[PDB]
């Protein structure tokens, strides 16, 4: 199963794709 | 108003104009105030990056829905008596009908069915558990940060590459070539023999313990000696690498082993492939002096020029990317149904309606692109001199000769074939259905005759299949073709004739719409100065008797509908075939599509019924519900569209005119005051957003009756078949 | 043109002295008056209307619902506050800053004060049980 | 004249500088060369007249200690800038040195007795004066 | 098994557009 | 503004001159035609682009040429 | 010192336009949203961790918690703002008083209002059953 210890290591892992997408976003404008 | 800050012309606009043409032309980078060549290069790298990380999360979205509130491990257990789940549904506007009809037999909650087929992807690759499938979440949500580091990375001063570094060409092919094409390939092939056929053979294996696993027990000994059968026989060890041919009997799709064997295959050809062109090791191809080589004497100059002409072009190179995207889309979409790759595919009669559907649709959408980017090349990037008397200038030299042709065909197509439909449909009326045009199909049916289809008047031309293809394949081909239940070259009759040349009006049709907008881009003789108007521009006014709609973006809005309507009439056809194969009725088939009442009764009123039925005040709802509603939805979305492709600007700005003057003249709301003043949509504008609401609401309307006729009426079925000899 | 509509006395000494344009307020206190008028009503058609409307907990329901229709009402009040720049004294921005803050909290309050009266009118003839 | 070439550090003026006073030493150099900034790190001071920009007056004077000690300038000037813009010379007052005498300053702060000749704090009662007086 | 975080949901599709909205309208209607 | 742009075809009939709601438009003295005349754009930032003025050109292909640019509020036409 | 943490784009256009620093707003206005902001939150520590946590009455304890937190910050902030003098427009002496009343307004009512949210979340899903 997807416990909830993993779904919290996913939205972490999103926070991280999520900051990338912010540098590259501001970058590009 | 600094919004859009990279139009100055749009920015000191005071109307509502200005916002929405800042949208409209924020992805044209050429465009732009103070844009360079080469600064549009590396903002594309960037940008490009992006757009391959949205792909990364959009599937790691999926993957982690699945694994956290699918039933992949249930549906692993019981492929056949277990409906894959996409995702769970939390909608606070349900009521208690509503939360019970989408809530599966013994379930938990509510759930939306998935028809993506994803689970017979995952599957077919080998994935058994859901951790299995949360670790390729995570996967794939860390690559698409790799890939937003890499555009931020390459947007940086001293990353950011040259404009010689975007216009290597040959070193790029060879790369593209070898290592993205073949050595993924390669590697898939990889992954195929490590994992997802012991997977079928029921070994687990994964990287607990695949460094530890001989994928064949023999393991690297016979590749490096030459000896390669080895990985074939199945006496030395279960075998990995085969050349069967056909489908699996027991399974109806693709032979894994097989499925291996060609990307392995296909690998060795596209690293070699990759070692063609002329980068810094003085071997290999310079690109320009093949193409200054092939000039004939009667194509003028040849294929000179080409080289400057498509490497200075980036909407050459988007056309050329589009259409040959468009043509694999279709073949993806063509032979996904005929030759199945996925475990439990076949069987699930919604998706391989999904899919099919899904693929041509998209496949229209980048072939009408295709031909707009080669209609913008036309107006913005072709140079006549430097072109000078090449094979692209010869095509713009003919153009009346095309666009004539064209015309000829679509006019020659169009006449007989609806004419003999409504000769059909006038017989049938009259009762007197063996007066009709029935022509039988023999060109293709000659064309599965070569292919080693048994069909009795029809003649092997060369020998038949023995002679012309006498591989290792050829025994499970054979048994393939001509077997039960397989859907390998479909047998064919009158009906297949008449939708075949419809949907051959429908191709040269939207060619001519998109040829022509093409070929006149850059002027005709109402206009020709048309090129310095550009791509997209309303009209030249009512003068010289009215130019509406003849702009080269006017041709791309007229092709949409063309390109809806014959993709409407492929899948309606893919449709109609299936649902009578599925469900046992097939004479039903053979005998209602050759008049056109037989499509409107037979297919569309008979298929509706569980649809409509999704909601009613007698039985409640069920789980068509949400396809009914969608069905109503898509109707009013596509009659909206209607609204702005018959009542054009002028109506519509006196309007808002005396919507202006209330406002200013209300007390407590004259106090309120907009900052844009409000205007009515441009004339280009409410062409696009009215075949925007067009396109959707056709969209929806077709995928909620395509979905809620086939889950409800023909779901499931067996998909083995008894091989023939 | 001129109309009656435009020009009636009473009418226009009405319209005069509601709180948008009253002599005299601040435009806090006239968004407090405007959005306590706006929040009491509005709580009626939530609370009667509203999907909860027969049970037990349909006035707690509606009151939500309407503290949520004047949140949001507020964010384009606010935002239009922050970018006008127009005019002088209640069409400052300030000015309308103001009126969006008030306005939110008299519309929530006012809402809050028609819930309290339709939750607790039985308490009104009360004396005579 | 410019400033001294620094990348910028934590440790200068903060809003003090703005509302109360900061101080403006002024220099000539022959040779541009490293000199450690009193704020913290390493600065190279141009082959002209350098200006610089401190907080306190004690930074300014620890800066000319170190342009004497290490590179023989003589010639430092310190200036009290107040936020309306005035600058006064604060450093030196008279051109010549505090350390050289000179004919012409006053004497500020002389008591004409020993420190023991003090009057005794009982002398001084209920009063503001000082025995230092 | 029905694994859902409903205040997610209330986040993501009403909050944040709303947001977003206000947000766009700043960035489209300054100066 | 849009731009209004007078080619040497220009025979000097007057033609879009009288066509134009806005006097965006007058006739100059030139020699190179036999009326001795041509179409000037001085006033191109009252044009609102109808076009009047290229429906009222006899020339084969036009003589004077509107290219809409950007939106004002005079080339909007906006009495608000 | 010029980082990346204090040059961002991004970063600079979001806190330009927290309400402490968003153009166009009163100072009341700023603190209504700050408060809202902080009010909302702040609840939640008070009533799942506090010392009624385990009995019914935990979110009112909560909600009264958080309230007296906000009324305290705000004699810090009421105090602070009688005293500045130093600055124009929001550092005004006035600017930082509204400032305060906002805070203390918007504070307690974000509360109540997750109070409420949190008293009366099940209604969300009430119309299935
Ligand atoms: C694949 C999806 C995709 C990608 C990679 C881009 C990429 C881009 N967009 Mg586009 N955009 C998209 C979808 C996408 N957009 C969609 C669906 C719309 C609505 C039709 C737009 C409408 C749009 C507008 C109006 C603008 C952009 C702009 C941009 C550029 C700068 C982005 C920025 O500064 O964001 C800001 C940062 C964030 C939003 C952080 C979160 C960047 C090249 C901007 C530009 O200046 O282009 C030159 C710009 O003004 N886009
Ligand atoms: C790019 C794709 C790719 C990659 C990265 C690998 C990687 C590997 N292969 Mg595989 N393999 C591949 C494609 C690939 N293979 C293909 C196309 C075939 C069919 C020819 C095979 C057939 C194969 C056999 C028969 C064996 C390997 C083995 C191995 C392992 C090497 C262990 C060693 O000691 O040497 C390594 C994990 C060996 C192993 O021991 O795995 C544990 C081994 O015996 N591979
Ligand atoms: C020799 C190894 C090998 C093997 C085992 C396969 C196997 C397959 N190929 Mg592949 N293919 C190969 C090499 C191979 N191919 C090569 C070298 C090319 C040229 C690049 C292709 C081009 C190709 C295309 C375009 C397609 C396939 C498809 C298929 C599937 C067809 C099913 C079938 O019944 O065909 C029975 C076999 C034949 C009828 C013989 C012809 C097979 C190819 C065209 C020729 C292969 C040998 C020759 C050099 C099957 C998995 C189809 C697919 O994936 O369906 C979804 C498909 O559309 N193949
Ligand atoms: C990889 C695929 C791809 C890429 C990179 C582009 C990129 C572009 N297209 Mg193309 N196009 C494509 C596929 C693609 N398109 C497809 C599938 C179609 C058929 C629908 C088209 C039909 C098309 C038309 C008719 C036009 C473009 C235009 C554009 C440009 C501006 C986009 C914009 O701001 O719209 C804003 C996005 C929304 C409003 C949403 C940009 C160069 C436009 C242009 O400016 O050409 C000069 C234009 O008029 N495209
Ligand atoms: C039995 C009923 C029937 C009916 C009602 C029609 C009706 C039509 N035919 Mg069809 N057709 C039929 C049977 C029928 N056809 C058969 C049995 C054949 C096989 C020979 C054709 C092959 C055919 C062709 C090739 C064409 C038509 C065309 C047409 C349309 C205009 C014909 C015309 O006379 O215009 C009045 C005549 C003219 C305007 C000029 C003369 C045109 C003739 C056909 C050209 C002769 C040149 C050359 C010898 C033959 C064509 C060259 C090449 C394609 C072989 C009209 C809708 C034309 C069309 O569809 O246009 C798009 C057309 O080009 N038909
Ligand atoms: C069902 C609706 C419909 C039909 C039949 C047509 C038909 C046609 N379209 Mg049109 N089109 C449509 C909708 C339709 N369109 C829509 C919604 C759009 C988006 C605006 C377009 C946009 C469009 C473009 C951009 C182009 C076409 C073209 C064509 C012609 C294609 C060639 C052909 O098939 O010749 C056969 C002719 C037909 C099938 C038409 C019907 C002929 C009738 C049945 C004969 C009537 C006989 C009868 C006895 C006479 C009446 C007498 C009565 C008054 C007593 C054909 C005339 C193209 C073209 O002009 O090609 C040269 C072209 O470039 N269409
Ligand atoms: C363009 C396509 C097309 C073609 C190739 C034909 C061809 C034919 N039709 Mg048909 N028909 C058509 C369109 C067409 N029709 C249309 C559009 C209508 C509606 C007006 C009809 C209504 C019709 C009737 C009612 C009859 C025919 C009949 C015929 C046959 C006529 C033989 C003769 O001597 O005259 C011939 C096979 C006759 C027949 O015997 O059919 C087998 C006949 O009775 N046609
Ligand atoms: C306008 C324009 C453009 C565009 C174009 C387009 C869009 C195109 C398309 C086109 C297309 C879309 C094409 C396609 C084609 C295809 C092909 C050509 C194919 C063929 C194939 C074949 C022939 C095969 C064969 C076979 C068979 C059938 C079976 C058996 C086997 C074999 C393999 C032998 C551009 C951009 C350039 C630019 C300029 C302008
Ligand atoms: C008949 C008539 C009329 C009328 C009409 C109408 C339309 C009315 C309405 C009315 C209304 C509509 C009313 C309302 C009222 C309200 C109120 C009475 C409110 C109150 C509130 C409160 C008290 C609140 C409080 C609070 C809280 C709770 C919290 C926060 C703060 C505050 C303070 C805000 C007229 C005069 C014109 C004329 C004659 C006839
Ligand atoms: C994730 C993320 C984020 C976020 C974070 C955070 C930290 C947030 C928070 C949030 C929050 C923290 C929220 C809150 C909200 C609140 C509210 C929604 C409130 C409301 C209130 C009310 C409605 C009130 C009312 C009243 C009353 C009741 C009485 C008195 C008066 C008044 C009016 C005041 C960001 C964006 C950065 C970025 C991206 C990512
Ligand atoms: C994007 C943004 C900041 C939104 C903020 C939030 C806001 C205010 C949303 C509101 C959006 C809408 C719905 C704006 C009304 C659109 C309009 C002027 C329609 C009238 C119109 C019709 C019906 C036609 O058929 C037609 C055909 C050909 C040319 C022009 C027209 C035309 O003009
Ligand atoms: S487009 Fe219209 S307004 Fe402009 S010059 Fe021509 S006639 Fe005059
Ligand atoms: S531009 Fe045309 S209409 Fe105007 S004066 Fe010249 S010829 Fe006549």
């Amino acid at each position: 199963v997807v416990s909830g210890a993993q779904v919290a290591i996913a939205f972490v892992v999103a926070l991280i794709a999520g900051i990338a997408a912010l540098l590259l976003s501001t970058a590009l404008g | 108003t600094r919004f859009p800050k990279f139009s100055q012309d749009l920015a000191q606009d005071p109307t509502t104009r200005r916002i929405w043409y800042g949208i409209a032309t924020a992805h044209d980078f050429e465009s732009h105030d103070g844009m360079t060549e080469e600064s549009l290069y590396q903002k594309l790298f960037a940008t490009h990056f992006g757009h391959l990380a949205i792909i990364f999360l959009w599937s790691s979205g999926n993957l982690f829905h699945i694994a956290w509130q699918g039933n992949f491990e249930q549906w692993v257990s019981n492929p056949t008596g277990v409906v894959p789940i996409a995702h769970a549904i939390w909608d606070p506007h349900f009521g208690k009908g509503a939360v019970e009809a989408f809530t599966p037999e013994g379930g938990a909650g509510p759930v939306n069915a998935a028809y993506s087929g994803l689970y017979y992807l995952y599957y077919t690759l080998g994935m058994r558990f859901n951790s299995d499938l949360y670790q390729g979440s995570i996967f794939l949500m860390v690559l698409a940060t790799v890939f937003l580091i890499a555009g931020w990375l390459h947007l940086q001063p001293r990353f950011r590459p040259s404009l010689a570094w975007f216009k290597n060409a040959e070193s790029r092919l060879n790369h593209h070539l070898s290592a993205l094409f073949g050595v993924s390939s390669l590697a898939f092939a990889g992954h195929m023999i490590h994992v997802a056929i012991p997977a079928a053979r029921g070994q687990r294996v994964d990287w607990s313990n695949f460094l530890n696993t001989l994928p064949h027990p023999a393991g690297l000994a016979p590749f490096f000696t030459g000896n390669w059968g080895v990985y074939a026989d199945p006496q030395a060890g279960p075998p990995i690498l085969t050349f069967i041919g056909g489908l699996n009997p027991a399974t109806g799709t693709l032979w894994l082993t097989d499925i291996a064997h060609h990307h392995l295959a296909i690998a060795v050809i596209f690293i070699i492939a990759g070692h063609m062109y002329r980068t810094n090791f003085g071997i290999g191809h310079s690109i320009k002096e093949i193409l200054d080589a092939h000039k004939g004497p009667l194509t003028g100059e040849g294929h000179r020029g080409l080289y400057d002409t498509i490497n200075n072009s980036l909407h050459f190179q988007l056309g050329l990317a589009l259409a040959s995207l468009g043509v694999v889309t279709s073949l993806v979409a063509q032979h996904t149904y005929a030759l199945p790759a996925y475990f439990y595919m076949p069987q699930d009669h919604t998706t391989m309606a999904a899919l099919y559907t899904h693929h041509q649709y998209i496949a229209g959408f980048l072939m009408v692109g295709a031909f707009a980017h080669g209609a913008i090349f036309f107006v913005r990037d072709y140079d006549p001199k430097a072109n000078e008397n090449n094979v692209l200038a010869r095509m713009l030299e003919h153009k009346e000769a095309l666009i004539s042709h064209l015309s000829w065909v679509s006019l020659f197509l169009g006449f007989h074939t609806l004419g003999l439909y409504v000769h059909n449909d006038v017989m049938l009326a009259f009762g007197r259905p063996e007066d009709q045009l029935l022509i039988e199909p023999v060109f293709a049916q000659f064309v599965q005759v070569q292919s080693g289809k048994i069909i009795e008047g029809i003649p092997a031309l060369f020998g038949g299949p023995g002679v012309t293809a006498p591989g290792e394949f050829l025994t499970g081909w054979l048994g393939s073709v001509n077997a039960n239940n397989s859907p390998i070259f479909l047998p064919i009759g009158p009906g297949d004739f008449l939708v075949h040349h419809a949907i051959a009006l429908g191709l040269h049709t939207t060619t001519l719409i998109l040829v022509k907008g093409a070929l006149d881009a850059r002027g005709s003789k109402l206009m020709p100065d048309k090129k310095d108007f550009g791509f997209a521009f309303p009209c030249d006014g009512p003068g010289r008797g009215g130019t509406c709609d003849i702009s080269a973006w006017d041709a791309f809005y007229l092709a949409v509908f063309w390109m809806l309507n014959t993709i409407g009439w492929v899948t309606f056809y893919w449709h109609w075939k299936w649902i009578s194969i599925w469900g046992d009725n097939v004479a039903q088939f053979n005998a209602s599509s050759t008049y056109l009442m037989g499509w409107l009764r037979d297919y569309l009123w008979a298929n509706s019924a569980p649809l409509i039925g999704g909601y009613s005040p007698s039985g409640g709802t069920n789980a068509l519900s949400v396809w009914a509603w969608m069905f109503l939805f898509g109707h009013l979305v596509w009659a909206t569209g209607f609204m702005f492709l018959i009542a054009w600007r002028g109506y519509w700005q006196e309007l808002i005119e005396t919507l202006v003057w209330a406002h200013e003249r209300t007390p407590l709301a004259n106090l309120v005051r907009w900052k844009d003043k409000p205007v009515a949509m441009s004339i280009v504008q409410g062409r696009l957003v009215g075949l925007a609401h067009f396109t959707i609401g056709y969209i929806l309307t077709y995928a909620a009756f395509l979905i809620a006729s086939t889950a409800a009426l023909y779901p499931n079925g067996p998909a083995a078949f008894t091989p023939a000899i | 043109l001129l109309t009656p509509v435009n020009n009636s006395t009473a009418i226009r000494w009405f319209i005069d002295n509601l709180p948008i344009n009253r002599v005299g307020m601040d435009e806090f206190t006239r968004g407090l008056e405007i959005g306590m008028a706006h929040g009491y009503w509005l709580i009626g058609p939530f609370a009667l209307l509203g999907p909860l409307r027969n049970t037990e907990l349909g006035l707690v329901a509606g009151l939500v619902s309407t503290i949520g229709l004047l949140l949001i009402s507020t964010i384009g009040l606010s935002g239009y506050a922050s970018l006008v720049e127009d005019v002088p004294t209640e069409f400052d921005r300030k000015g309308w800053s103001r009126l969006a803050g008030g306005f939110l909290v008299g519309g929530v309050g006012g809402a809050i004060f028609a819930f309290a009266i339709l939750q607790f009118f039985p308490l009104v003839s009360a004396i005579a049980r | 004249g410019s400033t001294p070439l620094f990348g910028g550090s934590t440790g200068g003026l903060l809003r003090k500088a703005q509302i109360e006073e900061k101080y403006l030493i002024v220099w000539n150099s022959k040779e541009e060369q490293v000199f450690e900034m009193p704020t913290g790190g390493a600065a190279t001071m141009v082959a002209g007249t350098n200006v610089l920009y401190l907080a306190r007056k004690e930074q300014c004077h620890a800066l000319h200690r170190q342009l004497v000690s290490t590179f023989k300038i003589r010639d430092s000037k310190i200036y009290r800038v107040y936020p309306n813009g005035e600058q006064v010379l604060i450093f030196p007052m008279d051109g010549v040195p505090s350390e050289k005498s000179n004919p012409g300053r006053e004497v500020v702060g002389y008591v004409p007795r020993k420190i023991g000749d003090n009057p005794n704090p009982v002398d001084v009662k209920f009063t503001g004066k000082e025995t230092f007086d | 098994s029905y694994n859902v975080f409903p205040a997610l949901v209330i986040i993501t599709t009403l909050v944040v557009p709303f947001m977003a909205a206000a947000a766009l309208l700043f960035i489209i209607e300054r100066d | 503004s849009h731009s209004v742009k007078i080619y040497d075809t220009c025979i000097g009939c007057t033609q879009c001159v009288r066509a134009c709601p806005l006097d965006v438009l007058e006739m100059v003295p030139w020699d190179g035609n036999k009326a001795g005349t041509i179409a000037s754009s001085p006033r191109t930032e009252d044009c609102v682009g109808c076009k009047r003025c290229e429906t009222a050109c006899p020339t084969d292909f036009l003589s004077i040429r509107v290219y809409l640019g950007a939106e004002t509020t005079r080339s909007m036409g906006l009495a608000y």
